RNA sequence: UCAUAGGAUAUGAGAAGGCAGACCCGGGGAACUGAAACAUCUAAGUACCCGGAGGAAGAGAAAGCAAAUGCGAUUCCCUGA
RNA sequence: GACCGAUAGUGAACCAGUACCGUGAGGGAAAGGUGAAAAGCACCCCGGAAGGGGAGUGAAAGAGAUCCUGAAACCGUGUGCCUACAAGUAGUCAGAGCCCGUUAACGGGUGAUGGCGUGCCUUUUGUAGAAUGAACCGGCGAGUUACGAUCUCGUGCAAGGUUAAGCAGAAGAUGCGGAGCCGCAGCGAAAGCGAGUCUGAAUAGGGCGCAAGUACGUGGUCGUAGACCCGAAACCAGGUGA
RNA sequence: GUGGGUAGGGGUGAAAUGCCAAUCGAACCUGGAGAUAGCUGGUUCUCUCCGAAAUAGCUUUAGGGCUAGCCUCAAGGUAAG
RNA sequence: UAUCCUUGGGAGUCAGACUGCGAGUGAUAAGAUCCGUAGUCGAAAGGGAAACAGCCCAGACCGCCAGCUAAGGUCCCAAAGU
RNA sequence: AACAGUGGUAGGAGAGCGUUCUAAGGGCUGUGAAGCCAGACCGGAAGGACUGGUGGAGCGCUUAGAAGUGAGAAUGCCGGUAUGAGUAGCGAAAGAGGGGUGAGAAUCCCCUCCACCGAAUGCCUAAGGUUUCCUGAGGAAGGCUCGUCCGCUCAGGGUUAGU
RNA sequence: AGGCCCAGGCGACUGUUUAGCAAAAACACAGGUCUCUGCGAAGCCGUAAGGCGAAGUAUAGGGGCUGACGCCUGCCCGGUGCUGGAAGGUUAAGAGGAGCGCUUAGCGUAAGCGAAGGUGCGAAUUGAAGCCCCAGUAAACGGCGGCCGCGGUCCUAAGGUAGCGAAAUUCCUUGUCGGGUAAGUUCCGACCCGCACGAAAGGCGCAACGAUCUGGGCACUGUCUCAACGAGAGACUCGGUGAAAUUAUAGUACCUGUGAAGAUGCAGGUUACCCGCGACAGGACGGAAAGACCCCGUGGAGCUUUACUGCAGCCUGAUAUUGAAUGUUGGUAAUUGACCUUCUAACCCGCCGCCCUUAUCGGGCGGGGAGACAGUGUCAGGUGGGCAGUUUGACUGGGGCGGUCGCCUCCUAAAAGGUAACGGAGGCGCCCAAAGGUUCCCUCAGAAUGGUUGGAAAUCAUUCGCAGAGUGUAAAGGCACAAGGGAGCUUGACUGCGAGACCUACAAGUCGAGCAGGGACGAAAGUCGGGCUUAGUGAUCCGGUGGUUCCGCAUGGA
C-alpha cells in the first residue's frame, strides 16, 4: 500500500499465460555424468536411484 | 497459516536468476498516437523493479 | 469577503545548464549542456541534439571555449 | 340409494418432553468489519433462529479418476499448494 | 503437567449462580489458614456487659476465635536535636552548636545560618506551567503465542540437504517411513531451446543469465490471526418489557 | 379503581419526535464481540556505544501513509570521501 | 584530515521554533506568513544577558576545599580596579 | 602500554541485573527456612551480602533451560486508609414537672396539667407486605442523639365460618 | 370568600400538549371544501389465513387541506400532479427463425469446398401497461412581470382583483404626521416607497372566551427613594452523633517585571512574630462534566429529495393451472396459430337450503352466481424516499462561500542546479500532407527621394538600413556561415535497435553517436528516425480491431 498512490503492481500490465501442458525436465550436465564409470548405461532410473 | 501470494503481483512480475524482479512497462495499453516511436520501442522492452519498490513488495512474492 | 488570484501557475523546472565540468573526462554520449537554442555551440567531437542538448561524440576531456567574439562552444578532445 | 364423512368402543412399553452451552446433517440466515470511502466483493453460509438425529453423523460400492504394458466404493491424515 | 496457588486458578477452594440488583429477560459479588491435639483459658480480681489484669493449658496465648505470617498508607504515646522577625517545589552544597556511638568508617542523629534551586508524567516549536494525569498506600494491570515468510548468527551434512502423515516406542528420545519440499540452470508470454536464451531478417546490437545450498535452533522484522493494552458513538441477530 | 389489548425497521400519539418501567431522532437484555477507532490515553529493570527528523515526491492527501532524504547494525570494497 | 561507496537487517521522522543575513506576501506591521542561507533550540546541562528553549560564551564519563581562561565583569548586594 | 574519545529525545546496537518455574550437580535449614523489621556494609548501575529482632518450615548456590519476568502515571481495576473536620447535617410539629424502673434516663413506664389533628393525624377495608401481631427476656448491631425502649435480637405463643 | 377599568395583536369558544426548563399564537374542535370508495368498498394490519372498516353501505366510510360565526375567496392549466384520451412515435419477457459461425460423412495432388446431425449465436415480423403526445383540472403541487413616455413596448402560463398594510410580515427605521407622557426606539390611529401582505399553507372583520402576548389608567402598596425594628428556622456556644465533593508534595504574602505572551511558588524589591475562631468571596485561569459552539475523522445516527443503487407494494404482458363449441382471419401440407362470441366441467363465491352439528369456523351434498376470466406460481416491463444500504473531494492565514486542481514559459529564485505562498504575468488540451525531408538559391522591418489611378499606408526604382523583421502558436532562450524567405524532387512524420548520458522516490520523462534493413534528396561529401527549441496529454483493469512459426484441459479441431 502506497497511501492511496496507485500501487506499483496495479500501474504495470499483466503479462503472459501459464501453459497447461508445460514440460520441465530434470537437467543433467556432463560434469554429473563423470561420476559414473565407463561402460555404465546411464538410465533415468539409475540417475534417480 | 501459510502466507498468501499477492496474486495481482504474481501476474505482473517474475524472478530473474540473481533474484531481481522482471516487469513490463506502463503506458503500453493504448493512446499510441500520443507517444513517439522511440518511446514505444523502449516501453515495449522489459524492465527491473527498482530497489525502493523491491523493499516494499519483496515479501508479497515470497512463495514464487 | 475576499477575491481571488488569476495566477498561481508554473511549469516544472527543466534542470538546464552544464552537466560536465571543463577538464572532466567524459564517455561518448555524455550530455555536456542542456539548453533552449544555442547558448553554447557544439565544438569538436560534440553533437547538438534535437532539443539543443550538447553531447560528447567521443571519449575525451571536456573543454568550454570562446567561439569568436560573442559566442561560446564546448569541445571534447581525445586523451593522449 | 348403496355408501362415504362423522360417531362409538377395544388393543398399543406408538408419539409428545428433556438435554452435553460439545460433535453431525438439513431449513432459514445477518451485520459490524475488510476493501484504508462504497454499492459487486468481504466478513460468511459465520453468528443466530428452526427442524432432525446418532453414538457418532454425513459419505459410500463408479453414468468415477484419468490418459498408463492404467486405477478400482467411501471417509480421514500427509502432500500437491 | 518447566499449569494456578486465594486480587491467582472456575463466576464459585467457603452452603454461589447464593447474597444483592432488575417488572422481566438478565446482571452478579465478597468471603480460605487457632493449635500436633481443644488441651477452646477452672479459679481470683475491676466491670451491668463488652473488655481487660492475673492464674492455668500449650513449644508458643504478642497462636484466645474473619485466632499462621502480619508490609505500606493512616492513627497514636514517649522524647534526643531544632523551632514564635519568618517569604519556604522543601532539597542540595557549606556549616557551627547540641546529642549519640557504628557492618569503624577522612562515623550517626539534629540543624542556627550562608549559597544554589519553579515537583513527576504526558504532550509539545516551546510547559514551573494559569495544558494533561495521579488523594495516599498496597496488590493487579500492556509487543504474546501459533502457523507461514525473510535476514543475521549457530550447528550438521554439502552439489546436495531434508523427510511429512503414519507404524513401533514413556504422551519421550529414537528407529522405520523418500511420498513430498528446496537447491544443483538459465532464458522466453509460450512452443521451446539450453550455458545460454529472448528480441530481431541478422554470425548485429541490447535484456536477463553463464563465466552453496539445505535441515534444524536462538535472535531481529514482516504476514495471517483481537496481534502491545484500555476506550466509542453505532450496526446486526435472537429474546424480555404496556 | 380493577381486569385486559397493541412491542421496537414496532407500538401509541387532540402531534411535543411526545410517550413505551427515573432509558427514546428509534426501549431493554444477551449474543455476533476482544466490532472498528489513520483518534486520545497508557506501555513496568540498568548501564554503555552510536544518534536523527520535523524535508521532497505522490496520495479523497493534508495531525495518516508510502518511496526517497537523514539514524543505526553487519558484511564487503578498500582509501574512493 | 578520515571519511566515502556498495549490499543486506532494524528504525524513527513527514506540527518545527527563534536569531542573523537574502527575498516574496503584509503596511519594507506582527513573537505574522512563506521560501533561501548559517547558527542555536528541538535532543544541550554549565557561565553571561536580573528572571528569560531559540541571543553572547561554551558542549556535562566520574571525583578534588588545585590552576588558567571565555562571554561578561571588578563601589555594596556580588567574585575581581573606588 | 600509548593515543584518542565518552551531552542526548525519536530510534538502532551491545553488555548486564533481578523475578517464578524446570534439569543436573552441590548445599543450607527446628542448633531456626521463606517472609517481615532495622542497621553506619559491598558492587559502575540494575542490585547483592552480613548482623540483630520477628517468624515458625522451608530455601539458596552453580551451570543451562523456559517465561503470566520487573509499574509511578492509563479521569486504569480491586482493597485499605486519609484530607476536607469534630466541619455540613441529624428529614415540617409542644411540652413541662412529679413519681417509677435501672449500672446508667431530656429520650422507657405511670400520673398531672398543657398542646396538636378532627371530610382527619379518627374508625373500617383493598392492593401490597408476610409474622411486622401478643407475652416474657435482651441491648452487640439497626434506630441519624440516647435508650432500661422499639416495627430491632432471643424464646414461646396467637389467625376457629353452611351464612 | 372577585381587584377593577380602557385599548390593541393572536387564537372563535370548553378542551389538548413537550412526565422532569416551552401551556402557547402550537394541537384539537364544530363548520367548510376537495378527493377516493357500489361493498370480498376504498383505506388499513398481516407472507397468508384472519381481521379492523362495519354486524356500517354514498345523508356511509377512508384520506388531504382549511378551521366558530359574518362578508368573501380574483387571475394563470405553460410546468408538475391527478383524471381522461384520438391519431402519430417509442418500448420487455415470450413468440418467430431469414441468415451466419464451429464440427465433418463425403470430396479434393494440396490449398480449399462441404451433405446430414449436433452445437453456438441470431435479423425481419409480432409483443402490454408505461412514456412521448393530446384534452381537462388550482379549497391540486404551484405561479400571480420588466422597461419607457392612462398609452407604448418587451416578456410571460398569466402578470396580485377585493380586502388589508412600517404588520407575530417593513431591511432602510426610532419612516412621516397625529394621539397619549414633563419627557414614549414600546403602544394606539392614520399615511403607503408592501426590502419581502393578499384571498381555504385562506383574506378581511368579529360579540363571547384566555394562568395568551402588548400599551395605558384607577386602587394599592417596602418594588423603589432608603432603609429601620420585631418573631421564628438555620448560622453562633455547649453536650451527643457525624458525612461529602476535592486533594502531586507544600513551611502556600505584596508590587513591578519575567516566562507557553494573565505567577503563592521565577527575578528584583517591598512587607510579614507563632496558633486559632466568626465573617467575605478577589485569586488559586477554583470544583463539577475528556466543550454542546467551532474545526477535524475518507466516525456515526435521524431526516429529505428530480443524488446513486436497490427492495416492498401497486400496475401491466407472456406462460402454467386451462377445457369444449361456433364464427372470422393468418401461416405451413389437412393440421396448427391469431382473435371474436358462446358454452360448462376445472378454478372462485365474505350467496341460499340441507347434513356432519347444541357451530356466523371448516367440510360434504344440492341450488344459484361467476367462469377458463379471476386467483395463485414462474418470467418480464413500468411505477415506486413507502422502505433499505450508501455517496455527497481536497487545498484554504478557522470553516463555509468564492477561487484553484494536470501540462508549458517567464519573474520572484539570493550569477550551477533546485527552491515556497489563495506571490507577480501569460499560454496548452493543438496545428501543418507542408508549416516535414533534402538539394540549390536568397535576405528582413522601417525610412528617405521620385512616381497616372494612389492617399499616411497597395505596386515599382534608387540609396540608407544588425535585424529596429521573421520564426504556425504563450513566453524565454536561440537564429542573418540563418533556425528567417523562395524553388525543384520527395515521404526518414522510416523498421529493428542502441555504447553512453541527463532527469528522477517510484512510475514515467529527455538526449544520443553508432550498427543493420530498405529508402529520399544530392555530382559527391553528406543530411534525414517530423516541425528553431521547450506545452498540445492520462497508469492499470476491462473491451474492440488487425497481425501471429505461441498455448489449446484425452486426441483432432474449436
Ligand atoms: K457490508
Ligand atoms: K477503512
Ligand atoms: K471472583
Ligand atoms: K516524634
Ligand atoms: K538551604
Ligand atoms: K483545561
Ligand atoms: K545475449
Ligand atoms: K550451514
Ligand atoms: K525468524
Ligand atoms: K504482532
Ligand atoms: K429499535
Ligand atoms: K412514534
Ligand atoms: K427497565
Ligand atoms: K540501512
Ligand atoms: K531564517
Ligand atoms: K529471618
Ligand atoms: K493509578
Ligand atoms: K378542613
Ligand atoms: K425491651
Ligand atoms: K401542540
Ligand atoms: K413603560
Ligand atoms: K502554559
Ligand atoms: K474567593
Ligand atoms: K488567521
Ligand atoms: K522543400
Ligand atoms: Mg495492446
Ligand atoms: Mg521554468
Ligand atoms: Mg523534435
Ligand atoms: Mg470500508
Ligand atoms: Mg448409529
Ligand atoms: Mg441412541
Ligand atoms: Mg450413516
Ligand atoms: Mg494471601
Ligand atoms: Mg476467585
Ligand atoms: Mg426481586
Ligand atoms: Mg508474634
Ligand atoms: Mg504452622
Ligand atoms: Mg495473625
Ligand atoms: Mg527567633
Ligand atoms: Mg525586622
Ligand atoms: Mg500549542
Ligand atoms: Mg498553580
Ligand atoms: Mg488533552
Ligand atoms: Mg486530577
Ligand atoms: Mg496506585
Ligand atoms: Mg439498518
Ligand atoms: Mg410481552
Ligand atoms: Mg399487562
Ligand atoms: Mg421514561
Ligand atoms: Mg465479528
Ligand atoms: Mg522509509
Ligand atoms: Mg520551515
Ligand atoms: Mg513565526
Ligand atoms: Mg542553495
Ligand atoms: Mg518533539
Ligand atoms: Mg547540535
Ligand atoms: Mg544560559
Ligand atoms: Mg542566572
Ligand atoms: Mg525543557
Ligand atoms: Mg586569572
Ligand atoms: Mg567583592
Ligand atoms: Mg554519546
Ligand atoms: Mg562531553
Ligand atoms: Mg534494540
Ligand atoms: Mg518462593
Ligand atoms: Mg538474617
Ligand atoms: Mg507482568
Ligand atoms: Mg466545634
Ligand atoms: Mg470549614
Ligand atoms: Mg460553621
Ligand atoms: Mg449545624
Ligand atoms: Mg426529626
Ligand atoms: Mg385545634
Ligand atoms: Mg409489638
Ligand atoms: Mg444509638
Ligand atoms: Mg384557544
Ligand atoms: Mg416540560
Ligand atoms: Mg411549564
Ligand atoms: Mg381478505
Ligand atoms: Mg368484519
Ligand atoms: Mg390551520
Ligand atoms: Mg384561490
Ligand atoms: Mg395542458
Ligand atoms: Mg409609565
Ligand atoms: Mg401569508
Ligand atoms: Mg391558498
Ligand atoms: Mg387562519
Ligand atoms: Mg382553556
Ligand atoms: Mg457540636
Ligand atoms: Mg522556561
Ligand atoms: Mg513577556
Ligand atoms: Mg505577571
Ligand atoms: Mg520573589
Ligand atoms: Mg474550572
Ligand atoms: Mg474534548
Ligand atoms: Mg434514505
Ligand atoms: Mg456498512
Ligand atoms: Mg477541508
Ligand atoms: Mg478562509
Ligand atoms: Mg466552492
Ligand atoms: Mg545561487
Ligand atoms: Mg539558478
Ligand atoms: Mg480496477
Ligand atoms: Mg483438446
Amino acid at each position: 500500500f502506497e497511501g492511496g498512490q496507485m500501487p506499483l503492481f496495479q500501474r504495470l500490465p499483466k503479462r503472459g499465460f501459464t501453459n497447461i501442458n508445460r514440460k520441465e525436465y530434470a537437467v543433467v550436465n556432463l560434469d554429473k555424468l563423470n561420476g559414473f564409470a565407463e561402460g555404465t548405461e546411464v538410465t533415468p532410473e539409475l540417475l534417480l536411484e | 497459516p501459510k502466507m498468501k501470494t499477492h496474486r495481482g503481483s504474481a501476474k505482473r512480475f517474475k524472478k530473474t536468476g540473481s533474484g531481481k524482479l522482471k516487469r513490463s512497462h506502463a503506458y503500453t495499453s493504448h493512446l499510441f498516437a500520443n507517444k513517439s516511436q522511440k518511446q514505444k520501442r523502449k516501453l515495449r522492452k522489459s524492465a527491473v523493479v527498482s530497489a525502493g519498490d523491491f523493499k516494499r513488495i519483496k515479501q508479497m512474492l515470497a512463495n514464487i | 469577503g475576499v477575491g481571488s488570484t488569476k495566477n498561481g501557475r508554473d511549469s516544472e523546472a527543466k534542470r538546464l545548464g552544464a552537466k560536465r565540468a571543463d577538464g572532466q573526462f567524459v564517455t561518448g554520449g555524455s550530455i555536456l549542456y542542456r539548453q533552449r537554442g544555442t547558448k553554447i555551440y557544439p565544438g569538436e567531437n560534440v553533437g547538438r541534439g534535437g532539443d539543443d542538448t550538447l553531447f560528447a561524440k567521443i571519449d575525451g576531456t571536456v573543454k568550454f571555449e570562446r567561439f569568436g567574439r560573442d559566442r561560446k562552444k564546448v569541445s571534447v578532445y581525445p586523451v593522449a
